[PDB]
C-alpha cells in the first residue's frame, strides 16, 4: 500500500549515510552499488514495471532535503557520480554496424537498456544540481560531444545533451560569453557540426537532434544564423507528421524573439514566416494538433506587425504556385462525344492536372483504384494524337509540354505501393519506352522529356524504390534503344546512346552528391546491356571510363555513408571486366571519342589512356589514387608489346628520366599542378593543411607502390634532385608537428583561430590524418630496407632521422597521446601489429642500439609493478 | 444505397421521363435542381448524359483506325517558334561535330547467347512485335467515357470542369440543326433557371455556383445574369474572381445596344472592395460612374491621403439640393453616401460616423436601432461602422448602453446571434470586457481565434492583397489574449514588476508605421489605452502616471505614423487632445513641441510659397518658447533636436523666399514684418534677409552637432547621423546655389562649408549611415572643386570609415587612382584589395585597360602604387585567365567587325 | 569544348585561391565572401540567342549545388546599364 513507500526511501536513505561514515573510500563503491542497480530498471520493459516507475525513489534521492536533520551536499555527490559513472559508462557501451541507407547495431544489449538510461535520465538529470552543478557542465558536454562521433543515428545523446543545455541556460553557465567560454567555443563550433550534418539526416534521429539545436542559448546563437535557418524551416516543414517537434520549434522561436537583437534578426525572418502558412492552410473537412494550429497565431501576434508581414511576401507563393500555371497554351487533348445522332467535342488537356493529383493521391482505396483506369486510358488518347497523322496538311501537333508534366507521374504511380495499380503500370511503362525509342534522329523532344523523368527520377533524394525501379527502366530503355536500328546506321551514329551518354556524363560531374549517385546507378544497370555492339565500347569507352575517376575524386569531400565510393568501384570495375576483353580492339589506333582534357587528335588507343593514367598516378583524391595504381598494374600487359610494368617503365625512364615520373608522383595533378612544391606548406596555418597533408599521403603512396612492388629501382626513386616530399616534409613533420597537437602549425603558419581553441570535428581529423601519415611513412621506410642492402645509405644523408626513434618509442610507449582516441581497433589495433613488423628491419638493422637509446639506455624497471601489487 | 440511386435511375433514364435528344435532355437536366443537392448535383447531371451516348452506333466502336503498333514516327525537323520555348525551359544538346569537311517495321530479333564469362553469385535477326510489346492499337469511344463516372462522382472538380466542357460545345452546333427562334427561345429558360440556381443555393458550395458562373462566360446571351444574383453568390461563395470576369465580359460583350451597366458598374465595384483593390473603384468612379467636378475633386484629396476636405466636399454634394441638371444619379450619390463614410473611419470622426451611419435610416431621429434587420443592403452596409463608433466611443469613456441594449436584443435572434458570434466576436468579446465579464470575453475571443484561420485560410493564395487586409487584427486579439490572461491571474495585482514589465512588451510590440494603415493603429492604441484604463481601476513607483506616461508615448507613436504616412488632419485631432495636457511635464512639453514642429515641417512640403512659410512662422513662437530653456540645458538631446527643427525651420522659409523672393508680399502686413522681424536683416533687402537667415540657421545646426559630438559615444544613433547629415544637406544645397551661380557674392559665407561637411559624413559613415553611404560620391566631386584644403583633412580622416562600406562606389574610387586625389583612396582600396580581392577585380581590371599617368613624382607614385597592386591581384591572375576563357565565347566575326568600326 | 576547351575541365585544383560567382556583392553589413557562392563546373549546354550579337547563354554550376544561369555580351561596354541597376536599387 502506498504509504509505505516513504519508509521504503528512509530506509535506503539511511544506508547510504552509514557508508558515507566510513570516511575517504566510500565514492567508487557505492558509485558502482548504484550501477548494477540502475541495469535492472533501464532493461526493465516498455513497447512501441517501465522506464516511469522507480523515479521518484531515486528524487527523493538525488535531492538534498531535511531527512538528516529529522552532510546534506553529499546527497547531491551522489548525482555527481550521476554523471562521473554514468559518462564514464559511454567506455562501457560497444555497437557498430550488422545485422539502401540503413544500417543495424551488432550488439542490442548495449542500446536497449541503454535508451532507457536516457529516458529514465529524462528525469535522473534535470534538476539544476541546487546551483552545484559546475563541474559537470564543461567535462560532461564536452565528453558526450567528443563521443558522440560513435554513431549518428543515435538520438539519445542529443537527448542528454539537450537536457544538459537546457538545465544550462537556467544556471546560465554561458552568460557574458574560463570553463565557460570553453564550452562557449565548443558549442560555438558545434554550430558549424549537426547543423551541417543535416543534410542526411532521417526521422526520429533527425527529430531528436534539431530538438537539440533548437534548445541552444540565444547567446550563442547571435553568430550568422544561416546555420539554423535550415534547422527552424526542417522544424516547422517536418514536425506536422511528427506534431510536439513543432512545438520546440514554439519554444525557440519565443525565446529567440526576446532574447535575440531584434536588428539582427529583422532580416533574417522573412526566411522564417513563411513556412507557418502551411499551419493554417486548412480545417481538415503529445499535446492535440489544434494547441498547434492555435499557437502559431499566439506567436504571429506577439511577434508583432512589424515582423509579421513578411509571411505575405511574394517569394511565399513559388514552390506551391507553379500548381495554379497552364500545361500548355493550347488546349491539346481534342475528343468528339458520341451522342447517338450528333458529336460535341471535349478539351481532355484540363483533366490531366486533376486526374493524375488524384491518381497519385487520393485516400480513398475505391476512388484511388478506378482512378488509375482513368489515367491508363487518357495515356491511350495522348498516343491516338500523337498519330492522328492527318491525311489533311497539318502535321499532328506538339505534346512536349504535356509529356514533361506526364510522364514523371506515370513513374511515381509505377514504383508505387500497391500491386494491383502497379500491376497495369509496371507494364505500360515498358510499352512506353518500347514505343518511344524507336526513332532515327539526335534530338527527338519526347525521347529527351522521357529520358530526363527517367533521369529527374533515379537522382531523387528520398525515394530508393524509384531510383530502384527507374534502374529497371534505364536498362529496360538502353535495351530497346538497341532493338530498333540497322547495324549500318547505328554504326554511322548511335543516336539515343550519345543523347544518353552525354547526359550521363553531366550527372556524373554535378557537385551535388546524390546528381552523382544516380549516375552511377544506372551506369551499373546497363553495364550487362552495353558492352554488345563493337561501336559501343569502341566509341565510348575510356570518355566512360576517365569521368567516372572524376566523379569518384569529386566524392572524396563527402561522407561515405552515401555509398557512392563502393557504386562508383563497381561502376569502374564492370569496364575494367570489359576491358580485359576488348583490349584486342582497342590497340589499334582509331577514331573514338575524345575523352574530357586529352590533347585532341585524329585517333586514338590504349596508349593514350595509360599515360593519361600515370599523370594521375599523385593526386590527392583517395579512391582516384587506389583506382590509378590498379587499374594501370592491369592496363600495361596488354598494349602490343605485352611487357612486365617495370620492363615498360625502363624504355620512358630511360627516355624521360626520373624527372618526369617525380613531376607526376609529386607534379601530380592537373596541367602543372606543382605538387613537388613543399615549401610554400612548410611556409604559408588554415586547415590547408589537411590539403597539404592529403598531397603528401600521395606522394607517400605512390612510393608505397612501384618500390613495394619492386618495379623502379630505390636509388632512382629517391632521384639526385627536386625530391622535396621525403626529403623535408617528412623530416619536418617528425621534428616539428609530430611530437605536438595542432597548435604547433596552428602557431607559426598562418594562424590558429580565436585564442587558439577550436573543435574535434577538426582536431579528430586533424589527429586522425596525422596518424595516417606517420603509417605511410613507417611502412614505406621498411620497404626500403627490405628491397635493398644499400637504401639506408640515400637516406643516411637525411642522417637525423633519430627524430623518427623518438616517434617511434612514443608509436608503441603511449601511440594512445597520438592515434588509439579514434577508438576502433579496424584500424586501430592493426597499427600496432604493422608497427612492431618494421622493428625487425630494425633488431636486423645495424641501427639496433639507439632503440635502446630511446628505451633500455633509461627505463628498464624490474620489481616496480610487483611495488604496485597491493593497489592494482 | 447505389442501387437506390440506380432504381431511382429506372424511369428518370425513360425515353419520356427524361428526354433522348441531348439537346432537349439538357434543357430538362435543369429540372434537376433542388437546394438538397449541391456538393453532388453536378455530378449526377452529368452522368445521364453518358448513358444516352451509348446507342450511338459508334459509341460501341474503335476510335483509333489503323495499328498505332505499325505504321508511325514523329519529327521534330523545325525552326519553330515552340524551340525557343522548348530551349529556354532547358536547351537540348545538337552536336554534328564532324572533323572534317532487316524488313521494313521490324525489330533486332533475339541472339540469346552471351560473349562472356558471366558476373556472378550467333548472327541479327529481325522480327516485328508480341501483342505484349505494344499498346491498345485501337480503343473504341466506349472505354474512354465508361470508367470515368464512378469517380467523377468523388472528385466535383472534375465533374465541374466536364459540365461546362460538355455544355459549352452542346450549344455549338447551332443552324445545321437550330434555328433563330429555337436557339433564343431556349436561351430565356436557360437564363431563367440560371437565375432560379442563384436564388435559391442557400450554401453556396463553390464548385457548383462558380461552374454555372464559368458556363456563364462561354456564350453571349448567358451575360445577362442578374447583376446581384451575381455578387450575393459571389461574396458568401468567395467567387469574386469569376464574379469579376462575368462582369468584365458583359459590360464589353454587351457594350453597343446605360441603365443595366450602371447596375452592374455598382455590383462590379462592390466585389472589388471585398477583396481591397480600390485603385479600380476610382477609375470606375472618376471616369465612368462619377459624372460631377465634385466627385473626382472628393477623390483627388483623398488619393492623396487627405480624407477632411473630401468628407466636407462629399457632405456638401449630399446635402446640395440643386444642380445644372436636378440630377446626379441615384448610384453617383449611392456612392457619395458610402464614400463619405470611409473618410470618417480613417480621420476618427466616430461622432459623425455613427450619426451619419444612421441619418439616412429613414428618419429615426428617436433612434431605431433594429431598422438594419429590414435589409441585407443595411445590415452589409452601415452595421460596422456603427458598431465600430459607438465601440471606440464607449472606449474613450463615453456613455451610452443602446450598444449593449441592441446587441441583447439580437441575441434574442438566431441571426442577430450567429452573425455576430462569426463576424464579430473581437467586439463581443470586448463589451464583455466593458462588462467586467472574463469568461464571456474568453470566450468570444477564443471563438475569434477560430474564426480568423478559417476565414484566412478560405481566402485564395492569388487574393494577396485581402490575405494581407485580414491579418493585422491578430495583434488585437492577441493582445487581447494576453491582457485577459494577465488580468485572470491575481499574482499581477499585488507587485508594480509584472505590470512594469507588461508596459515594456507594448511598447516593443507596436505596429508599423510605414506600412500599418492609420486605422489599425488606431485600434491596438485605443485599445490599449482602454486596458490601461482597466489595470489603472484594479490598482487604482506610481503605476498610474507610469500608465500615463504610456498614455502619452503610444499617443506620441501613432501620432508619428499620421505624420509618415500624411494622415496630418488627424495628426491636428491627437496635437488637439494633448496641446494643453501635455503642459504639465517637462520632457512632455517638450515632446510636444517638437511633434508639432515636425508635423508642421512635414504639412510645410505640400504646398505653395506663402502658405508654406505660414505653415511654419507659427513653429517660431513655440520654439521661442524658453521656460523650457531650464530642461534643454539639462537634456542635451532634445536641444540639438531643438535646434535642428529650428535651423530647419529657418531653412525652409529661405528656401521659400529664395524662390520667389518678392512673394514676402503675399503676406498679411503684420507676419510679413515678423518675418522681416526676426531675420533681423531690416536693411530690408530679400536677398540679404535670406543670407542672413541662412547664417541664423547654421548657427542652430552646427551648435546642434556640435551638442550631437558632445557626450554621445555609447560602446539612440540615429539623431548623432541626422544631425551631421542635416548640416550637410544644407552646406550642399548652397555649394550648389555657389556651383549654379556664375556671380557668386557669397563666398567668405561658404568658405568652411567644403571642409565642414567631410568632417561630419566621415563621422557619419562610421556610424553606418547608410544615407551617407547612399550619397558618398559626393565627396568624390566635391574634392575636384576644393582641393586646397580637403585633401589634407580627409586623408587623415578617411582611415577610420570600415573598408566594406564603400564597395558600392569601387568603380569611381578605382577610376580616380591616377588623378592626385588618389592620395586619400590610395590607403582605402589597398584595403579593400587585402579583404575582397573578388570585389574590387574587375573594376580594376577595367580602369587599368584606361589611365595615364604623368611623368612627375606624383603620377610615378601612382603608376607604382597602381603596379603594387597589379601584382598584388595576379596571384588571382591564376584564375582569371578565365576571363580570356569566356572571351572565346564571343563571335570572331563580330569582335572583327568591331576592330574595323 | 567545342566552344571553349576550358570550362569544359574547370574543376577543383587544389593550393588554390576559389573563385566566387561574379557579382555577389553589395555595399551593406561587412559582406561575407566564405557565404558567396564558389564556381564548380559548368553545363556543357550553351545557347545562342537571335539578336545581332548572338550572345550566349551558359551555366554555372556552385559548389552550392544550384545553377545559376548568365547571359555573355561581348565586345559590348555593359558599364551604362549596370549603374542604371545602381540607380534602380537606390
Amino acid at each position: 500500500s502506498p504509504k509505505m513507500q516513504l519508509v521504503c526511501c528512509r530506509a535506503i536513505v539511511k544506508v547510504f549515510l552509514a557508508l558515507a561514515a566510513k570516511g575517504p573510500v566510500l565514492r567508487n563503491c557505492i558509485s558502482t552499488v548504484v550501477h548494477q542497480g540502475l541495469i535492472r530498471i533501464c532493461s526493465k520493459p516498455v513497447v512501441l514495471p517501465t522506464y516511469k516507475d522507480y523515479v521518484d525513489l531515486f528524487r527523493h534521492l538525488l535531492s538534498s532535503d531535511q531527512m538528516m536533520d529529522s552532510s546534506e551536499s553529499l546527497n547531491h555527490l551522489l548525482y555527481d557520480e550521476f554523471v562521473k559513472s554514468v559518462l564514464k559508462i559511454v567506455e562501457k557501451l560497444d555497437l557498430t554496424l550488422e545485422i539502401a541507407a540503413n544500417l543495424h547495431p551488432a550488439k542490442p544489449k548495449d542500446f536497449s537498456a541503454f535508451i532507457n538510461l536516457v529516458e529514465f535520465c529524462r528525469e535522473i538529470l534535470p534538476e539544476k544540481q541546487a546551483e552545484f552543478f559546475e563541474p559537470w557542465v564543461y567535462s560532461f558536454s564536452y565528453e558526450l560531444i567528443l563521443q558522440s562521433t560513435r554513431l549518428p543515428l543515435i538520438s539519445g545523446f542529443y537527448k542528454l545533451l539537450s537536457i544538459t543545455v537546457r538545465n544550462a541556460k537556467k544556471i546560465k553557465y554561458f552568460e557574458g560569453v574560463p570553463e565557460k567560454y570553453s564550452c562557449f567555443a565548443l558549442f560555438v563550433k558545434f554550430g558549424k557540426e549537426v547543423a551541417v550534418k543535416m543534410k542526411q539526416y532521417k526521422d526520429e534521429l533527425l527529430a531528436s537532434c534539431l530538438t537539440f539545436l533548437l534548445s541552444l542559448p540565444h547567446n550563442i546563437i547571435e553568430l550568422d544564423v544561416r546555420a539554423y535557418v535550415p534547422a527552424l524551416q526542417m522544424a516547422f516543414k517536418l514536425g506536422l507528421s511528427y506534431t510536439p517537434l513543432a512545438e520546440v520549434g514554439l519554444n525557440a522561436l519565443e525565446e529567440w524573439s526576446i532574447y535575440i537583437d531584434r536588428h539582427v534578426m529583422q532580416p533574417y525572418y522573412k526566411d522564417i514566416l513563411p513556412c507557418l502558412d502551411g499551419y493554417l492552410k486548412t480545417s481538415a473537412l503529445a499535446i492535440s494538433l489544434e494547441e498547434i494550429r492555435i499557437r502559431v497565431v499566439q506567436m504571429l501576434g506577439s511577434l508583432g506587425g512589424q515582423i509579421n508581414k513578411n509571411l505575405l511576401t511574394v517569394t511565399s507563393s513559388d514552390e506551391m504556385m507553379k500548381s495554379y500555371v497552364a500545361w500548355d497554351r493550347e488546349k491539346r487533348l481534342s475528343f468528339a462525344v458520341p451522342f447517338r445522332e450528333m458529336k460535341p467535342v471535349i478539351f481532355l488537356d484540363v483533366f490531366l492536372p486533376r486526374v493524375t493529383e488524384l491518381a497519385l493521391t487520393a485516400s480513398d482505396r475505391q476512388t484511388k483504384v478506378a482512378a488509375c483506369e482513368l489515367l491508363h486510358s487518357m495515356v491511350m488518347f495522348m498516343l491516338g494524337k500523337a498519330t492522328q497523322m492527318p491525311e489533311g496538311g497539318q502535321g499532328a501537333p506538339p505534346m512536349y509540354q504535356l509529356y514533361k508534366r506526364t510522364f514523371p507521374v506515370l513513374l511515381r504511380l509505377a514504383c508505387d505501393v500497391d500491386q494491383v495499380t502497379r500491376q497495369l503500370y509496371e507494364p505500360l511503362v515498358m510499352q512506353l519506352i518500347h514505343w518511344f525509342t524507336n526513332n532515327k534522329k539526335f534530338e527527338s523532344q519526347d525521347t529527351v522529356a522521357l529520358l530526363e523523368a527517367i533521369l529527374d527520377g533515379i537522382v531523387d533524394p528520398v525515394d530508393s524504390t524509384l531510383r530502384d525501379f527507374c534502374g529497371r527502366c534505364i536498362r529496360e530503355f538502353l535495351k530497346w534503344s538497341i532493338k530498333q536500328i540497322t547495324p549500318q546506321q547505328q554504326e554511322k551514329s548511335p543516336v539515343n546512346t550519345k543523347s544518353l551518354f552525354k547526359r550521363l556524363y553531366s550527372l556524373a560531374l554535378h557537385p551535388n552528391a546524390f546528381k552523382r549517385l544516380g549516375a552511377s546507378l544506372a551506369f551499373n544497370n546497363i553495364y550487362r546491356e552495353f558492352r554488345e555492339e563493337e561501336s559501343l565500347v569502341e566509341q565510348f569507352v575510356f570518355e566512360a571510363l576517365v569521368i567516372y575517376m572524376e566523379s569518384l575524386a569529386l566524392a572524396h569531400a563527402d561522407e561515405k555513408s552515401l555509398g557512392t565510393i563502393q557504386q562508383c568501384c563497381d561502376a569502374i570495375d564492370h569496364l575494367c571486366r570489359i576491358i580485359e576483353k576488348k583490349h584486342v580492339s582497342l590497340n589499334k589506333a582509331k577514331k573514338r571519342r575524345l575523352p574530357r582534357g586529352f590533347p585532341p587528335s585524329a585517333s586514338l588507343c590504349l596508349l593514350d589512356l595509360v599515360k593519361w593514367l600515370l599523370a594521375h598516378c599523385g593526386r590527392p583524391q583517395t579512391e582516384c589514387r587506389h583506382k590509378s595504381i590498379e587499374l594501370f598494374y592491369k592496363f600495361v600487359p596488354l598494349l602490343p608489346g605485352n611487357r612486365s610494368p617495370n620492363l615498360w617503365l625502363k624504355d620512358v625512364l630511360k627516355e624521360e628520366g626520373v624527372s618526369f615520373l617525380i613531376n607526376t608522383f609529386e607534379g601530380g595533378g592537373c596541367g602543372q599542378p606543382s605538387g613537388i612544391l613543399a615549401q610554400p606548406t612548410l611556409l604559408y596555418s588554415l586547415q590547408a593543411t589537411l590539403c597539404w597533408l592529403d598531397l603528401l599521403l600521395a606522394a607517400l603512396e605512390c612510393y608505397n607502390t612501384f618500390i613495394g612492388e619492386r618495379t623502379v629501382g630505390a636509388l632512382q626513386v629517391l632521384g639526385t634532385e627536386a625530391q622535396s616530399s621525403l626529403l623535408k616534409a617528412v623530416a619536418f613533420f617528425l621534428e616539428s608537428i609530430a611530437m605536438h597537437d595542432i597548435i604547433a602549425a596552428e602557431k607559426c603558419f598562418g594562424t590558429g583561430a580565436a585564442g587558439n581553441r577550436t573543435s574535434p570535428q577538426e582536431g579528430e581529423r586533424y589527429n586522425y590524418s596525422k596518424c595516417t601519415v606517420v603509417v605511410r611513412i613507417m611502412e614505406f621506410t621498411t620497404t626500403l630496407l627490405n628491397t635493398s642492402p644499400e637504401g639506408w645509405k640515400l637516406l643516411k644523408k637525411d642522417l637525423c632521422n633519430t627524430h623518427l626513434m623518438r616517434v617511434l618509442v612514443q608509436t608503441l610507449c603511449e601511440p594512445a597521446s597520438i592515434g588509439f582516441n579514434i577508438g576502433d581497433v579496424q584500424v586501430m589495433a592493426h597499427l600496432p601489429d604493422v608497427c612492431v613488423n618494421l622493428m625487425k628491419a630494425l633488431k636486423m638493422s645495424p641501427y639496433k642500439d639507439i632503440l635502446e637509446t630511446h628505451l633500455r639506455e633509461k627505463i628498464t624497471a624490474q620489481s616496480i609493478e610487483e611495488l604496485c601489487a597491493v593497489n592494482l | 444505397n447505389p442501387g437506390l440511386q440506380l432504381i431511382i435511375r429506372n424511369f428518370w433514364s425513360h425515353e419520356t421521363r427524361l428526354p433522348s435528344n441531348t439537346l432537349d435532355r439538357l434543357l430538362a437536366l435543369n429540372s434537376l435542381y433542388s437546394p438538397k443537392i449541391e456538393v453532388h448535383f453536378l455530378s449526377l447531371a452529368t452522368n445521364f448524359l453518358l448513358e444516352m451516348t451509348s446507342m450511338s452506333p459508334d459509341y460501341p466502336n474503335p476510335m483509333f483506325e489503323h495499328p498505332l503498333s505499325e505504321c508511325e514516327f514523329q519529327e521534330y525537323t523545325i525552326d519553330s517558334d515552340w524551340r525557343f520555348r522548348s530551349t529556354v525551359l532547358t536547351p537540348m544538346f545538337v552536336e554534328t561535330q564532324a572533323s572534317q569537311g532487316p524488313v521494313a517495321g521490324q525489330i533486332r530479333a533475339t541472339q540469346q547467347q552471351h560473349d562472356f564469362t558471366l558476373t556472378q553469385t550467333q548472327v541479327v535477326l529481325y522480327r516485328s512485335y508480341r501483342h505484349g510489346d505494344l499498346p491498345d492499337i485501337q480503343i473504341k469511344h466506349s472505354s474512354l467515357i465508361t470508367p470515368l463516372q464512378a469517380v467523377a462522382q468523388r472528385d466535383p472538380i472534375i465533374a465541374k470542369q466536364l459540365f461546362s466542357s460538355l455544355f459549352s460545345g452542346i450549344l455549338k452546333e447551332m443552324d445545321k440543326f437550330k434555328t433563330l427562334s429555337e436557339k433564343n427561345n431556349i436561351t430565356q429558360k436557360l437564363l431563367q433557371d440560371f437565375n432560379r440556381f442563384l436564388n435559391t443555393t442557400f450554401s453556396f458550395f463553390p464548385p457548383f455556383v462558380s461552374c454555372i458562373q464559368d458556363i456563364s462566360c462561354q456564350h453571349a446571351a448567358l451575360l445577362s445574369l442578374d447583376p446581384a444574383a451575381v455578387s450575393a453568390g459571389c461574396l458568401a461563395s468567395l467567387q469574386q474572381p469569376v464574379g469579376i470576369r462575368l462582369l468584365e465580359e458583359a459590360l464589353l460583350r454587351l457594350l453597343p445596344a446605360l441603365p443595366p451597366d450602371v447596375l452592374r458598374w455598382v455590383e462590379l465595384a462592390k466585389l472589388y472592395r471585398s477583396i481591397g483593390e480600390y485603385d479600380v473603384l476610382r477609375g470606375i468612379f472618376t471616369s465612368e460612374i462619377g459624372t460631377k467636378q465634385i466627385t473626382q475633386s472628393a477623390l483627388l484629396a483623398e488619393a492623396r491621403s487627405d480624407y477632411s476636405e473630401a468628407a466636407k466636399q462629399y457632405d456638401e454634394a449630399l446635402n446640395k439640393q440643386d444642380w445644372v441638371d436636378g440630377e446626379p444619379t441615384e448610384a453617383e450619390k449611392d456612392f457619395w453616401e458610402l464614400a463619405s463614410l470611409d473618410c470618417y473611419n480613417h480621420l476618427a470622426e466616430w461622432k459623425s460616423l455613427e450619426y451619419c451611419s444612421t441619418a439616412s435610416i429613414d428618419s429615426e431621429n428617436p433612434p431605431d436601432l433594429n431598422k438594419i434587420w429590414s435589409e441585407p443592403f443595411y445590415q452589409e452596409t452601415y452595421l460596422p461602422y456603427m458598431i465600430r463608433s459607438k465601440l471606440k466611443l464607449l472606449l474613450q469613456g463615453e456613455a451610452d448602453q443602446s450598444l449593449l441594449t441592441f446587441i441583447d436584443k439580437a441575441m434574442h435572434g438566431e441571426l442577430q446571434k450567429a452573425i455576430l458570434e462569426l463576424h464579430y466576436s473581437q467586439e463581443l468579446s470586448l463589451l464583455y470586457l466593458l462588462q467586467d465579464d472574463v469568461d464571456r470575453a474568453k470566450y468570444y475571443i477564443q471563438n475569434g481565434i477560430q474564426s480568423f484561420m478559417q476565414n484566412y485560410s478560405s481566402i485564395d493564395v492569388l487574393l494577396h492583397q485581402s490575405r494581407l487586409t485580414k491579418l493585422q487584427s491578430v495583434q488585437a486579439l492577441t493582445e487581447i489574449q494576453e491582457f485577459i490572461s494577465f488580468i485572470s491571474k491575481q499574482g499581477n495585482l499585488s507587485s508594480q514588476v509584472p505590470l512594469k514589465r507588461l508596459l515594456n512588451t507594448w511598447t516593443n510590440r507596436y505596429p508599423d508605421a510605414k506600412m500599418d494603415p492609420m486605422n489599425i493603429w488606431d485600434d491596438i492604441i485605443t485599445n490599449r489605452c482602454f486596458f490601461l484604463s482597466k489595470i489603472e481601476e484594479k490598482l487604482t513607483e506610481d503605476i498610474s502616471s507610469l500608465i500615463r506616461s504610456c498614455k502619452f508615448s503610444m499617443k506620441m507613436k501613432m501620432i508619428d505614423s499620421a505624420r509618415k504616412q500624411n494622415n496630418f488632419s488627424l495628426a491636428m485631432k491627437l496635437l488637439k487632445e494633448l496641446h494643453k495636457e501635455s503642459k504639465t511635464r517637462d520632457d512632455w512639453l517638450v515632446s510636444w513641441v517638437q511633434s508639432y514642429c515636425r508635423l508642421s515641417h512635414c504639412r510645410s512640403r505640400s504646398q505653395g510659397c506663402s502658405e508654406q512659410v505660414l505653415t511654419v512662422l507659427k513653429t517660431v513662437s513655440l520654439l521661442d518658447e524658453n521656460n523650457v530653456s531650464s530642461y534643454l540645458s539639462k537634456n542635451i538631446l532634445a536641444f540639438r533636436d531643438q535646434n535642428i527643427l529650428l535651423g530647419t525651420t529657418y531653412r525652409i522659409i529661405a528656401n521659400a523666399l529664395s524662390s520667389e523672393p518678392a512673394c514676402l508680399a503675399e503676406i498679411e502686413e503684420d507676419k510679413a514684418r515678423r518675418i522681416l522681424e526676426l531675420s533681423g536683416s531690416s536693411s530690408e533687402d530679400s536677398e540679404k534677409v535670406i543670407a542672413g537667415l541662412y547664417q541664423r540657421a547654421f548657427q542652430h545646426l552646427s551648435e546642434a552637432v556640435q551638442a550631437a559630438e558632445e557626450e554621445a559615444q555609447p560602446p539612440p544613433a540615429a539623431g548623432v547621423i541626422d544631425a551631421y547629415m542635416t548640416l550637410a544637406d544644407f552646406c550642399d544645397q548652397q555649394l550648389r546655389k555657389e556651383e549654379e551661380n556664375a556671380s557668386v557674392i557669397d563666398s567668405a559665407e561658404l568658405q568652411a562649408y567644403p571642409a565642414l561637411v567631410v568632417e561630419k559624413m566621415l563621422k557619419a559613415l562610421k556610424l553606418n549611415s547608410n544615407e551617407a553611404r547612399l550619397k558618398f560620391p559626393r565627396l568624390l566631386q566635391i574634392i575636384e572643386r576644393y582641393p586646397e584644403e580637403t585633401l589634407s583633412l580627409m586623408t587623415k580622416e578617411i582611415s577610420s570609415v570600415p573598408c566594406w562600406q564603400f564597395i558600392s562606389w569601387i568603380s569611381h574610387m578605382v577610376a580616380l587612382l591616377d588623378k592626385d586625389q588618389a592620395v586619400a583612396v590610395q590607403h582605402s582600396v589597398e584595403e579593400i584589395t587585402d579583404n575582397y580581392p573578388q570585389a574590387i577585380v574587375y573594376p580594376f581590371i577595367i580602369s587599368s585597360e584606361s589611365y595615364s599617368f604623368k611623368d612627375t613624382s606624383t603620377g610615378h607614385k601612382n603608376k607604382e602604387f597602381v603596379a603594387r597592386i597589379k601584382s598584388k591581384l595576379d596571384q588571382g591572375g591564376v584564375i582569371q585567365d578565365f576571363i580570356n576563357a569566356l572571351d572565346q565565347l564571343s563571335n570572331p566575326e563580330l569582335l572583327f567587325k568591331d576592330w574595323s568600326n | 569544348k567545342e566552344c571553349s576547351p576550358w570550362m569544359s575541365d574547370f574543376k577543383v585544383e587544389f593550393l588554390r585561391n576559389e573563385l566566387e560567382i561574379p557579382g555577389q556583392y553589395d555595399g551593406r553589413g561587412k559582406p561575407l565572401p566564405e557565404y558567396h557562392v564558389r564556381i564548380a563546373g559548368f553545363d556543357e549546354r550553351v545557347t545562342v540567342m537571335a539578336s545581332l550579337r548572338r550572345p550566349k547563354r551558359i551555366i554555372i554550376r556552385g559548389h552550392d549545388e544550384r545553377e545559376h544561369p548568365f547571359l555573355v555580351k561581348g565586345g559590348e561596354d555593359l558599364r551604362q546599364d549596370q549603374r542604371v541597376e545602381q540607380l534602380f536599387q537606390v
